[PDB]
């Protein structure tokens, strides 16, 4: 039997404050930099 | 001209209703969508479809270029443009003949000559026509303003030109009384607007909404398909409509089409289209308006008449002459049509957006018609109409028909957002409405009645909930089983059997408020003995499937019945012929999160709508009940108003600013 | 006469046609069977089936004796003959009484005088129905052929009796010019033929092959029913046959009826027969022939009429009075049929033979019947009649019921030899045959219009390809993903990730002789971004199953279609109601076998036939294009030629050999 419910874990971010947005600003330009160098590799 | 390619210039029911007459004549079919509408029904049903660009109507359905330019793509030689959007533009059909495309409706010219109230009753008092009614007068002497409430004969309304909510509004029951209550109306008009410019609009009585089915063709010759009530109606919407019209003689009708089927001949009308009166309570009739295109409601005079009226409007449309003479025309039985909207009629018939997670439906036979376009997990969209789908009847007779769509529309059900069905139930089955005694106030003067509050349930109705938990629970043991190597174990049984005593399970289950105890005892034989309160029922039952719907067969001391059972969260549906019943189980503490978080931020955008008004400054103290802003919605406004006392810590939107739907307004300072 | 069991001397569409008719009434069915047909439809059919002997029409369904001792060994009461083989043979129809067997058609009488062309004529002249026509004079004298010239009307065309190929032909366009041409003619045949017998055969206007259906009765009452016309004939072959014949009025239809029932009085006709007319521009007709048989394209008349003319061959052949009075009988809306044909169009018609490797047939309405006795699987055979199946529609009118048949045709899918589908659907778009001005030189005149060549594709119908074959790829991968342990494993999805970039494979698709490179991406959200050549195409679908058919559903560039898709061998098969499209997938060198056999045997057999002439010793030298041997197969002449210009090494077959299809005929010395 694998029917019983249970919790989950994560809670929604606060895509408006401020540290999220500099926080996904600054883990975005690193992965943009990650792509391009693998492209020229 | 031969038209073996259609547009169809629309969406929803309308485009899957034109689509199967035009498949069924062998003529292709080109859907046009929006973005919202890419897994729409009409799309997947079409021969072709393209893309119209976003979901906004502006954008999409009603941009005359993008139509006309799929149009040429697809090499379509003609355009269906289906029940509102551009069916009624009159340059859209030109447009389409300047293009060399086939408009399948009326002129361009008899679309203007209607559209316009003055301009269309002018021409239907010339055609013979009655053009009679009551109407507000922009003029403001004492004289002129007296000599048009005796026009209109009293008693009279004395209302503001400007303004809302009843203030400067008088009633004047006979012509002594009238400078009295005009000076009374303009004093409180002048104080509340600062205008003192009064209407005059008061027609004696308007009780039918009774409408005729007319059709013409390019040669001119026009007939008349017997008539429609439509008198049961909320604020203009149409709810119910009946054909043919209850009480109107054969002789009345007859005369009733003949003198809107010369109107038709004057403006040599192409195409289906309605001539709407309104009905005294002597069966006196007066031209109310013509509607330039094929009716929602149109359902009840095919069911009626046995015609296609899309078959007709696509014949007509390539030139053909009419197929059946006036002769030739016959009525049998009678026919009834409801439409199912996305509304809650206990918030006042609030519009509701959300997704249907359970569209089941009545079986269709050809006397019941399912005009559906939409399907089991489609979303209603905010952007487009409200409407669910239409249910018809044909019967021998009125009352065998009234009788068939109540008993059809408790088959029909609906999870996961607000339906008027309920209402329907409700109205169907009022006493004035089976007697025939129906007009335009039915809605308003019966409120009382058609609205009714949820009563306590019944304790077999609360047995036959714990029974469907039971067996679903036994359903999921037995899916468990099939996936194990040891298959045929005694454990994987469902007895819940004991050593020389019996198992006695105690079930708590909630019914509107109340928590309700149940001891359900597990017997040897495989039945349950179920005690609530001071009362034993003896319960024996299974589930089987009847299509993709799982069907609740029980035994509740001695009686037998059937129900549909559905287990959706935490709530039980059981959907029977008797009625439905819903049952909610209760959700563990641990398992509620047991994270309350209070009342962060104020109330959220009742929908996506235009900031009208914000009564806030950025530090301003509020007590419950204080309005903070006011948003207009699809034309709806929504006034916004303080959750607690709290000092308002700031604010996310100003005035013009378009709100999303659920989005925080105010920011409130944590206390 | 109590008729509860019959059999059915016949095979194939019209064995389980008459069946079908037999088992609504009751009536028990006995079906025969060559070798060749244990497997067939009919045999299934049937509530018995007898073994008639080996596949050769001649040896089986031909054979008189076999067929009598089945319907005395099944205790069979009647005999059904259908269509062809015995049905006009008046001994097995003498036969049958004879033997106290009820034969289910025209007397033995009525099948003798109708069989000889001269006696037909003569009884048709006596009953008032025209004689006229143009015919072939064997007297040589240079007056008796000039005054016979003169009768038929100039222009006339002088032919040798002797010979083919135009040799001997002289037109002669007045009564000046007749002795010179005559002369010329003569001269050429004595020349090429050593013979100088001349033939004067020629019809001013034979335009028209419209003929009625007529049902005669025992007792002697005749009826009809309306016309038919079969004008659009390939070689005399009937393609495509309509019912009414068009332009010909009520009024004249009726006359053209009354004098052909009244030649059937005549013969007191029992059972159904056809008078064939000939018909000129004037509509003056005049009478050509009687078909003593049930004609192939009954089913015209059968839907429009609304009768099942094998029940009235039944219920006559019982005994009964005609179901129906001529009063009775309405005639309402138009219908089409066209005779599906294993042939090849582009190869001047030739029949093909082969297996129906794919059969998928439109779905089918009271107006649309498919008449078929062949199933997927099933193999034309060489032995029997190339018809695949026949496709009859009614409609209200006649262009509505030829939309109908065109887009019915596209839905007809047929892989594994050629057909005459193609060339049905141009003929039925031809102007001329929508306008119904057609004659039986319709084809003749036409055949420019009619065969065309295949036109390169779109880069959309290849990006569709691409888009199936993956789709293919992927339903592989869930197949295989179904029998293993690991069914979750992220490594069984179908995406192409690649870890930071993405993944773009190079396809290369042959369309005709073109090679075409497609650069397909495989995007993250699941679609694919193919470029071919210099333009992108966004694609997404997927695959979903109708039936036993697999649907491909697909959007290029927000353009969203659906249709069937078939992977067979290396073809990829797209079937859309815009039309069918093939795309050949290119076979890797390896896979193909490296050094083939190269040297052939001299062209093999086109099909089983006798030699009828060798034109190679044991020992010759040959160029390319040197005939070696003439073979004829089912009277159709063939000329093997050389393949090389290699010497001869030695000849497997002598003149009057059979030789079986695909075997070798010459040996050439190894050079
Ligand atoms: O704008 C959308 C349609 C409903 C509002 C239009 C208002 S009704 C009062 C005024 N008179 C008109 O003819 N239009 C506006
Ligand atoms: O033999 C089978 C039927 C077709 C060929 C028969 C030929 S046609 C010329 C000649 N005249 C006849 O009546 N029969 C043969």
């Amino acid at each position: 039997y694998h029917g019983d419910s249970v919790a989950s874990l994560g809670t929604q971010p606060d895509l408006g404050s401020a540290l999220y947005q500099e926080n996904y600003k600054q883990m975005k330009a690193l992965v943009n930099q990650l792509h391009e160098r693998v492209e020229h590799i | 001209r031969n038209i073996t390619k259609v547009l169809i210039a629309n969406r929803g029911e309308i485009a899957c209703r034109v689509m199967r007459t035009a498949k069924k004549l062998g003529v292709q079919t080109v859907a046009v969508y929006s973005e919202a509408d890419r897994n729409s029904m009409h799309v997947d049903m079409a021969d072709e479809a393209y893309s119209i660009g976003p979901a906004p109507s502006q954008q999409s359905y009603l941009s005359m270029e993008k139509i006309i330019q799929v149009a040429k793509t697809s090499a379509a030689q003609a355009i269906h443009p289906g029940c509102g959007f551009l069916s009624e533009n009159m340059e859209f059909a030109e447009l389409c003949k300047q293009e060399g495309i086939i408009f399948i409706g009326p002129p361009p010219s008899a679309i203007r000559d209607m559209g316009i109230k003055s301009t269309s009753k002018s021409i239907m008092a010339a055609a013979g026509v009655p053009v009679v009614e009551g109407y507000h007068g922009e003029d403001q002497s004492d004289q002129c303003l007296k000599e048009h409430a005796r026009r209109i004969g009293y008693p009279v309304m004395i209302k503001a030109v400007r303004g809302g909510g009843g203030k400067g509004m008088r009633i004047v029951r006979s012509e002594q009384e009238f400078q009295e209550q005009l000076e009374s109306a303009r004093r409180e008009a002048k104080k509340s607007f600062n205008d003192d410019a009064m209407l005059i609009e008061k027609f004696v009585d308007t009780p039918r909404h009774v409408e005729v089915q007319v059709f013409g063709d390019h040669h001119g010759n026009a007939v008349y398909l017997f008539e429609r009530d439509c008198s049961v109606q909320r604020r203009h919407q149409k709810i119910i409509e009946e054909a043919p019209a209850p009480g109107i003689k054969s002789e009345v009708r007859k005369k009733l089409g003949e003198a809107a089927v010369r109107a038709a001949k004057a403006v040599n009308y192409v195409g289906a289209g309605t001539v709407e009166f309104i009905m005294d309570s002597k069966h006196n009739f007066c031209f109310m308006e013509m509607n330039t295109r094929l009716q929602v409601e149109h359902p009840v005079t095919e069911m009626i008449t046995g015609t296609d009226l899309v078959e007709w409007q696509l014949r007509i449309a390539a030139g053909e002459k009419i197929p059946l003479s006036q002769e030739e025309i016959t009525l049998q039985g009678h026919a009834f049509e409801a439409r199912i909207y996305a509304e809650d009629p206990s918030n006042n018939f609030m519009p509701v957006a959300g997704p249907l997670v359970h569209l089941s439906t009545p079986r269709a036979d050809p006397s019941t018609r399912i005009e559906t376009g939409v399907r089991q997990g489609d979303e209603v969209s905010v952007h487009y109409d409200p409407m669910i789908a239409k249910l018809v009847v044909w019967a021998a007779d009125r009352q065998a028909a009234l009788t068939k769509l109540r008993y059809s529309l408790r088959q029909y059900n609906i999870v996961g957002l607000h339906t008027n069905i309920d209402f329907l139930l409700n109205l169907s089955g009022h006493p004035e409405f089976e007697a025939g005694n129906v007009h335009t106030d039915f809605i308003p003067q019966h409120h009382k009645q058609l609205l009714l509050s949820r009563k306590a349930a019944a304790k077999e109705s609360l047995c036959q909930a714990a029974l469907g938990l039971i067996l679903k629970e036994k359903a999921m043991t037995d899916t468990f089983t099939l996936q194990a190597h040891d298959q045929f174990s005694p454990f994987s049984s469902s007895s819940g059997r004991r050593l020389n005593i019996s198992y006695t399970r105690n079930m708590t289950l909630k019914d509107g408020k109340n928590n309700v105890a149940i001891a359900v005892t597990y017997n040897h034989d495989g039945s349950y003995s179920m005690q609530i309160e001071d009362k034993t029922f003896q319960v024996l039952g299974n589930l089987y499937s009847e299509g993709d719907c799982t069907y609740l067969k029980c035994s509740v001391n001695g009686v037998a019945s059937k129900a549909k059972l559905i287990i959706l969260e935490n709530t039980i549906y059981l959907f029977s012929k008797e009625g439905s019943i819903e049952i909610d189980i209760p959700v563990p503490k641990y398992l509620s999160s047991v994270s309350s978080q209070e009342t962060q931020g104020g109330p959220l955008a009742p929908m996506t709508g235009t900031i009208e008004k914000v009564f806030v400054k950025a530090g301003d103290k509020v007590k419950a009940g204080d309005s903070l802003m006011v948003m207009i919605a699809m034309k709806m406004e929504h006034t916004i108003k303080s959750p607690k006392d709290g000092t308002v810590k700031k604010v996310f939107y100003r005035e013009g600013a378009q709100a999303n739907r659920h989005t925080p307004l105010v920011e409130f300072e944590e206390e």
